[PDB]
């Protein structure tokens, strides 16, 4: 039953069935940059939905 | 198939425009065959999904 | 006697007016109420089952009528074709009259609320694809490719994977309620274009039918409600009934 | 002793507005459904999309069954012209049959059995809406009553049937009817014959009547020995009131031709739905 | 010293001095519409600095 799935994201959803698991590349998840590793001064822009 | 990809670089940030951070290569290792009758029109479809974006350092549009 | 005066509205009858009229039959006790299944105590309650969608809606059906039950897919030789679209408006001319969902919205002046449509692929087992189910807001006419389409919301359904596949149509207005839409003004109340798209191909081995059919089923959502009760434009006393 | 063989899942709720949306994110089969079963997808917003939370309170009293029958509707029309070939008599006897009017037949025929009580109105004027100082008798004559041959039949001495009398200047005349049917309910739809015997094509009329919704006769005439000069139209409204509904059904799609049955122009069949030219194309 | 003043949103500064104070239209501050109010259902975009 690893198949059988359904992923959703913004305003769009895949439904896979005749799937094969899925991979996380090099085991990370990804993330929004920390404030550690930043440079870049000015308040970046996250704008969600209508771009992921 | 399905595979999340983190965001990879030397740096945090950097333009989506001069620097393609990795590349997607989809290669038929053992060639597609069926038998004459059968649909010979086999399509392969990509959908992908930025995650997590992030801009910065705004102006005005450039396109390359 | 008791100081009276009459008021506007004295000697009128309000066919909706909800009073106390004499009874005929003092003392008269009626046949007492047995179970009956299936009450049914608000039209809501008929308006979340599901009924068929006349997707096919064709001037060439109209002398075979059962054909409007169900549109077709078949193995296409050309990539992302446009499979079938049509108006998510459900009290307008088209696919939606066909269900007891339209049918019923026509005797309200408003709705509002969420709808979903269910596809049912009737193909051979053998077959298999994958197809994009949009649903594009108010704005943007028919999208001319699956390109553009695909910006809006949308579902990816496989065949072989499940028979059936529910499209939401999520309830995006400006307004609370909308009312029934239809060309001119009253435009400015459309739900919305719902397009289906090949995303892969249909696809079937030797031995297998190469045209295949799709049922459209459609029904509200819990958050849909309708408001103001009116007559349907849907029947006609076309000629004296004896 | 001696012998060892001889030893609804669902439920009602009340909801007074409509159900709330939640909010969700990027994240189990809920998307497909096994429409095969008989079943209307359980899906909703938060599982194809992401959605907000929002605070829906819009109110279902409207769709009431009750808010959506009790509108009083035409039923009948009853003409008592002076010069011509229906009653130049003074009275007419009509037997109960609401079904001649589409708007409120389709409505009820949405359903397969119905139980209420009914508030009756009656509108009464000349046959060009103008109103004249003439005195009218309305009287109910339940099946088995004798119903009058004439203006002057001793019937209308109406010792136990009930009868209004009203002049057309007074406003309508209104009252209140209980639910009569010898049943447990009346029912638009009876799928078989009154009697036994053989069902010869000679009495096919027999067919889908229902002696549990005839009602008998209601009568109507002007109150005088002497006939009058006017002629009457009169127009009866019906409001249903303390019901209910059993047993949902397909609505009506195609005009009604009969009174007492579903039969419907063979050669000109409706579709449903408007037609277009292609199923790519608004 | 109410016409000395300096606003900041998004990467853009005003810096006005002749000014004759600031009017804040029938008393009410701008505010992301609240959820007794909203009706649509889908979850918005609030683009943020590179909007507002
Ligand atoms: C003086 C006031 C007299 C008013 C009496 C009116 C009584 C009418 C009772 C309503 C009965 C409901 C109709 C029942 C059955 C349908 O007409 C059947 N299809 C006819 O065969
Ligand atoms: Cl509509
Ligand atoms: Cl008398
Ligand atoms: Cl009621
Ligand atoms: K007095």
């Amino acid at each position: 039953s690893d198949r059988v799935a359904q992923l959703t994201i913004g305003n769009s959803t895949i439904t896979t069935q005749e799937a094969a698991n899925i991979v996380i590349a090099y085991g990370e998840w990804p993330e929004y940059c920390p404030d550690t590793d930043a440079t870049a001064v000015d308040k970046p822009t996250r704008p969600d939905v209508s771009v992921n | 198939a399905t595979i999340i990809v983190p965001y990879m670089n030397t740096v945090p940030f950097d333009s989506a425009l001069n620097h393609c951070n990795f590349g997607l290569l989809v290669i038929p290792v053992v060639p597609l065959d069926f038998n004459t009758g059968a649909t010979s029109e086999i399509p392969i479809t990509v959908t992908i999904a930025p995650m997590c974006a992030e801009f910065a350092g705004l102006r005005q549009a450039v396109k390359q | 006697g008791i100081p009276t005066e009459l008021k506007p509205g004295t000697n009128q009858f309000l066919t909706t007016d909800d009073g106390v009229s004499a009874p005929i039959l003092p003392g008269f006790h009626p046949t007492p109420p047995i179970h009956i299944p299936g009450e049914v105590h608000n039209l809501l309650e008929i308006c979340r089952v599901e009924t068929i969608l006349e997707v096919n809606n064709l001037k060439t059906n109209e002398t075979t009528p059962m054909q409007r039950l169900c549109f077709p897919v078949s193995v296409q030789s050309k990539t992302g074709e446009l499979c079938a679209a049509f108006r998510a408006d459900p009290g307008r001319d088209g696919p939606w009259q066909s269900t007891i969902l339209g049918q019923l919205c026509r005797y309200y002046t408003q709705w509002s609320g969420s709808l979903e449509v269910t596809f049912m692929f009737a193909g051979s087992f053998m077959a298999t694809g994958k197809m994009l189910i949009a649903y594009t807001p108010p704005g943007g006419n028919v999208p001319a490719d699956r390109i553009t389409a695909m910006l809006g919301t949308h579902v990816i359904w496989d065949f072989g994977l499940q028979s059936s596949v529910t499209l939401v149509v999520p309830w995006i207005s400006n307004t609370h309620y909308r009312a029934h839409a239809r060309a001119g003004y009253f435009d400015y109340y459309t739900t919305g274009i719902i397009t289906i798209w090949y995303q892969t191909n249909y696809v079937v081995p030797i031995g297998a039918p190469t045209t295949a059919y799709i049922v459209a089923l459609a029904a509200a959502q819990d958050n849909f409600t309708m408001k103001l009760c009116k007559d349907t434009e849907d029947i006609e006393q076309t000629a004296n009934i004896q | 002793d001696p012998i060892a063989d001889m030893i609804s899942l669902t439920a009602l709720q009340v909801l007074p507005t409509a159900a709330n949306t939640e909010a969700s994110s990027h994240r189990v089969v809920p998307a497909l459904q096994a429409a095969e079963t008989g079943a209307s997808s359980n899906a909703s917003d938060k599982n194809l999309i992401e959605t907000r939370c929002v605070l829906n309170h819009h109110s279902t009293q409207e769709t009431a069954i009750g808010n959506f029958f009790s509108r009083a509707g035409l039923v009948s029309i009853i003409t008592m012209p002076t010069t011509g070939t229906q009653n130049t008599d003074g009275y007419v006897n009509w037997d109960i049959d609401l079904m001649g009017y589409a708007q409120l037949r389709r409505k009820c025929e949405l359903f397969t059995y119905m139980r209420f009580d009914a508030e009756f109105t009656f509108v009464v004027a000349k046959p060009n809406g103008e109103l004249v100082p003439q005195l009218l008798q309305y009287m109910y004559v339940p099946p088995g009553a004798p119903k009058p041959t004439s203006r002057d039949s001793f019937a209308w001495q109406t010792a136990t049937n009930p009868s209004v009398f009203v002049k057309m200047t007074d406003p309508p005349a209104q009252v209140s009817v209980p639910f009569m049917s010898p049943a447990s309910a009346y029912q638009w739809f009876y799928d078989g014959y009154p009697t036994f015997g053989e069902h010869l094509q000679a009495n096919d009329l027999d067919y889908g009547q229902c002696p549990n919704n005839m009602m008998g006769t209601f009568s109507i005439r002007t109150v005088g020995i002497e006939k009058s000069p006017h002629s009457i139209t009169l127009r009866v409204y019906m409001r249903i009131k303390h019901v209910r509904a059993w047993i949902p059904r397909p609505l009506r799609n195609q005009p009604y031709l009969f009174k007492t049955n579903p039969n419907y122009k063979g050669n000109d069949i409706k579709c449903t739905s408007t037609s277009r030219d292609k199923i790519t194309t608004l």
